[PDB]
RNA sequence: ACAUCCGGGGCGACACACGUGUUACAAUGGGAGGGACAAAGGGCAGCUACCGGGCGACCGGAUGCGAAUCUCUAAACCCUUCCCCAGUUCGGAUCGGAGUCUGCAACUCGACUCCGUGAAGCUGGAUUCGCUAGUAAUCGCGCAUCAGCCAUGGCGCGGUG
C-alpha cells in the first residue's frame, strides 16, 4: 500500500499474511514519522 | 364614478399596425395618440437520388 | 543582464517596470498599459510636479524599509523589486476599466500616501517592529 | 415586436438580430445586407422603413421562432419514435456523434 | 564611396551600406519609419549614430533578411556600428562604453527528445 | 454523407432479392450481413433480418426508415 | 485443432475512480478592416503556377517541378474602429439540418465545410509538479506513420520574450 499523508508511506511484504506484515512496517513507520 | 381614485390622462388613443395597415381608436390610458404594433423520408430520398 | 533605457524616457527603471507588468512576453503591450497609466495620472494630477515624478514619489512611499527572515536590513535591489511587484500586483487586485485606469489609481493614492500598497508597507512595517527583541 | 421578439434596443443590428431564435451572427450579417440596412446602426435608430424591409427578409426564408421549435421538436420526436441507434441515445441520455463515455459526460 | 558592413542576431541579417549624406535610412526599398513603424525599433536602429553624434550625417541602405522585427533592428544596429568603427577606428571605445559593437550569440535551444521543450519537463507525479 | 456524385451505396444482391420478392409477391424473411446498406423506397414493407455479430434481429422496414443504414436498427451492444 | 480461409461484430460499451493533456472562465480581451516580418522540413500521383465553378470544405481544365531551379510556410505584432464589465460581441460542449472528400463500404466507428442551437464555466481547498536565459511563458509552421483520419499525442523549427 502507499499512504498519501502528503510525503509517501509506501510498504511491501511478502507472506501469506502480507496484509498484516505490511501494517506491522507501516506502524513502524510511523511512529518514526511522529517526532 | 368617485372622482379622483379613477386614473387620469384617460385620453383616446390609436392604434395603428405597422405590417397591417389596420388603424383603431379607442380610450386606451396610455389628436390620438399613435402607438406602433408589429400585428417526408421517401420525397427526400427521390430529390437526392431519384 | 543587460536592460534597455525606455524608447521614451531613456531609463532603466521604467524598463524593469514594464518587465514586471509584462504577460506571455508582450513588452509592446505592457509598454502601452504604462504609457496610458502615465496619461491618465497627468490628466488627473494636473500638481506642480511631472508624470515620471509622481510615480517615483509613490514607489519611494511604498517601498519597505526593513524585513524579518528576526528583521534585518533590505537590500536596494530587493527593495526595489519588491516596490514594483508589490505595486502592480494591488493594481491588478483593485477593480476598475482597464489596467492603465487601474494602475493610474493607484499610482495616484500612492502619491496621495494611502492605499492597498501603502497599507501592506505598513502591517509588514508593524510585523517587523514586533521583533525588535530578536534583532 | 419583430417576430414577437423585443430586441435590446441600444445594441447595433448584427448583433441584436442574433437574439431571435434561428438567427446567429452570420445569418444577421446576411439579413441586413440583403434588406439594405447598415448593420451598425443601433435597433433603436431604424427606420419603420428599415424595420419594414428587416422583417420581410426575415420572412419568405428564415424559419425562425416558433416555427423552428415546432420543426425541431417533430424531428426529435420522429428521431426518437423510429428507434433508430440515435433514437436510443437520445432516449437514454448519452452522446451519439461518435463521443466515448466512461471519461466525459 | 561605400562603407559595408554585416550585423547579425539570431535568424536576421543585416547588410548595411554607408555613404556621405544627410538622412536617408532606407531598408529594403523602404523608408525606415514605414518598415519600422515603431519608436521603439526606430530608436534601436539608429542608437550608434545618436551614441556617437554621427545622425544627420550619412546615408544608409540596409537588406534585412529572416528574424522578426526585434532581431532585424538588433542587426542592423549592430551593422551600422560596425560600418561606423570601419569609418572612424577612434569611435570604437564610444561603442564599446554601448556595447553595440558586441555580437550576441544567443540562439534558439533544440528541443530535446523526451521532453515538451527544451528545458521544460512532463509532469512527474 | 455519401457524396452525391456517387449516389446512394445499396447493397446490389440484396437489393435484387428484394426486388424478386417484390415481383413474386410473396412475403418472407430476408437474412442480411450488408449493415452498411442504405434503405430505399423499394424496401419498404419486407422483414430484413440484420446480423449484429451474433444473431439476426429482424427489422420491418417502414417509410420512415428511407434513407437510414440498415444497421442503425440493429444494435451490436448489449447493456444493463 | 491452441493450426487455417472468410463475412459480420468487438478492441470505441459506462454506475463510476485515478493519471496525462486541450480549451476556457475574458479589457494585458473578443470581433471587423488594412499593413510587416521566420527557420527548418516535405513533394510523382505528390506539391501545384494560372484560369473557371462553389459562401466553404472542394471540383474541372492547364503549367512547372524527382526539384538551392517549380510548389507547400505564418501567427502573436502594428494602425483604425465597435463591444464598456454583463454569463456579455466571453465560452463553444451538446444536439438538429445540408454538404465535400478518402475508401468496395463512414450505422456501431472518420476528417473537413456551411447554417441553427447555443450548455458547465466568475481563476478553483487540503495538496501537488516543472523550470533558473534566448530559459519559463506565449505564438504560429513542418515531419514520421498514413487511402482517409479520431494528431489536443510524438518528433522538430523559428517569432516575441
Amino acid at each position: 500500500d502507499k499512504d498519501v499523508a502528503r510525503a509517501w508511506l509506501f510498504s511491501l511484504m511478502e507472506a501469506g499474511q502480507k496484509s498484516s506484515s505490511v501494517q506491522r512496517r507501516l506502524s513502524a513507520l510511523k511512529s518514526f514519522y511522529k517526532y | 364614478m368617485k372622482k379622483g381614485i379613477h386614473p387620469e390622462n384617460y385620453r383616446p388613443v390609436v392604434f395603428k399596425d405597422m405590417s397591417n395597415e389596420d388603424i383603431f381608436i379607442t380610450r386606451s390610458t396610455m389628436t390620438y395618440p399613435l402607438i406602433k404594433v408589429e400585428i417526408g423520408r421517401v420525397d427526400k430520398f427521390m430529390s437526392r437520388y431519384g | 543582464r543587460q536592460i534597455l533605457p525606455d524608447p521614451v524616457y531613456g531609463d532603466v527603471r521604467v524598463t524593469k517596470f514594464v518587465n514586471h507588468l509584462m504577460y506571455d512576453g508582450k513588452k509592446n503591450t505592457a509598454f502601452s498599459i504604462f504609457y496610458g497609466a502615465l496619461d491618465i495620472v497627468k490628466t488627473k494630477h494636473s500638481e506642480e510636479k511631472s508624470a515620471l515624478e509622481i510615480w517615483k514619489a509613490a514607489l519611494d512611499n511604498i517601498t519597505p524599509q526593513v524585513e524579518v527572515k528576526v528583521p534585518t536590513e533590505i537590500r536596494p535591489e530587493r527593495k526595489e523589486s519588491i516596490s514594483m511587484k508589490n505595486l502592480i500586483l494591488y493594481a491588478r487586485k483593485r477593480g476598475g476599466k482597464t489596467m492603465a485606469d487601474k494602475l493610474a489609481a493607484e499610482i495616484v493614492d500612492a502619491f496621495n500616501n494611502q492605499g492597498a500598497a501603502f497599507k501592506r508597507k505598513e502591517d509588514m512595517h508593524r510585523m517587523a517592529e514586533a521583533n525588535r527583541a530578536f534583532a | 415586436r419583430i417576430v414577437g421578439v423585443d430586441l435590446p434596443q441600444n445594441k447595433r443590428g448584427f448583433i441584436a438580430l442574433t437574439y431571435i431564435y434561428g438567427i446567429g451572427r452570420s445569418s444577421a450579417i446576411t439579413i441586413l445586407d440583403k434588406a439594405g440596412v447598415d448593420r451598425d446602426i443601433k435597433v433603436k435608430d431604424w427606420s419603420d422603413d428599415q424595420a419594414a424591409a428587416i422583417r420581410d427578409v426575415i420572412g419568405a426564408g428564415y424559419k425562425v421562432e416558433g416555427d423552428l421549435r415546432s420543426e425541431v421538436q417533430l424531428n426529435i420526436k420522429r428521431l426518437m419514435d423510429i428507434g433508430c441507434y440515435r433514437g436510443i441515445r437520445h432516449r437514454i441520455g448519452l452522446p451519439l456523434r461518435g463521443q466515448s463515455t466512461k471519461n466525459n459526460a | 564611396d561605400y562603407i559595408n558592413a554585416i550585423g547579425r542576431r539570431k535568424a536576421a541579417v543585416a547588410r548595411v551600406y554607408l555613404s556621405e549624406g544627410s538622412g536617408k535610412i532606407v531598408i529594403n526599398k523602404r523608408e525606415i519609419e514605414q518598415y519600422f513603424p515603431s519608436s521603439i525599433l526606430q530608436y534601436i536602429v539608429k542608437q550608434p549614430l545618436l551614441k556617437l553624434d554621427v545622425a544627420a550625417k550619412y546615408d544608409i541602405k540596409i537588406n534585412l533578411r529572416g528574424g522578426g522585427f526585434k532581431g532585424q533592428s538588433e542587426a542592423a544596429r549592430l551593422a551600422i556600428a560596425r560600418a561606423l568603427v570601419k569609418i572612424n577606428p577612434d569611435d570604437k571605445p564610444a561603442l564599446r562604453s554601448e556595447g553595440f559593437i558586441t555580437r550576441d550569440p544567443r540562439v534558439v535551444e533544440r528541443k530535446k527528445p523526451g521532453r515538451p521543450k527544451a528545458r521544460k519537463r512532463f509532469q512527474f507525479s | 454523407s455519401r457524396s452525391l456524385k456517387k449516389g446512394p451505396y445499396i447493397n446490389l444482391k440484396l437489393e435484387k432479392k428484394v426486388l424478386a420478392m417484390n415481383e413474386s409477391g410473396k412475403k418472407a424473411v430476408i437474412k442480411t450481413w450488408a449493415r452498411a446498406s442504405m434503405i430505399s423506397p423499394d424496401f419498404v414493407g419486407h422483414t430484413i433480418a440484420v446480423h449484429n455479430g451474433n444473431k439476426f434481429i429482424p427489422v420491418f422496414v417502414t417509410e420512415n426508415m428511407v434513407g437510414h443504414k440498415l444497421g442503425e436498427f440493429s444494435p451490436t451492444r448489449t447493456f444493463r
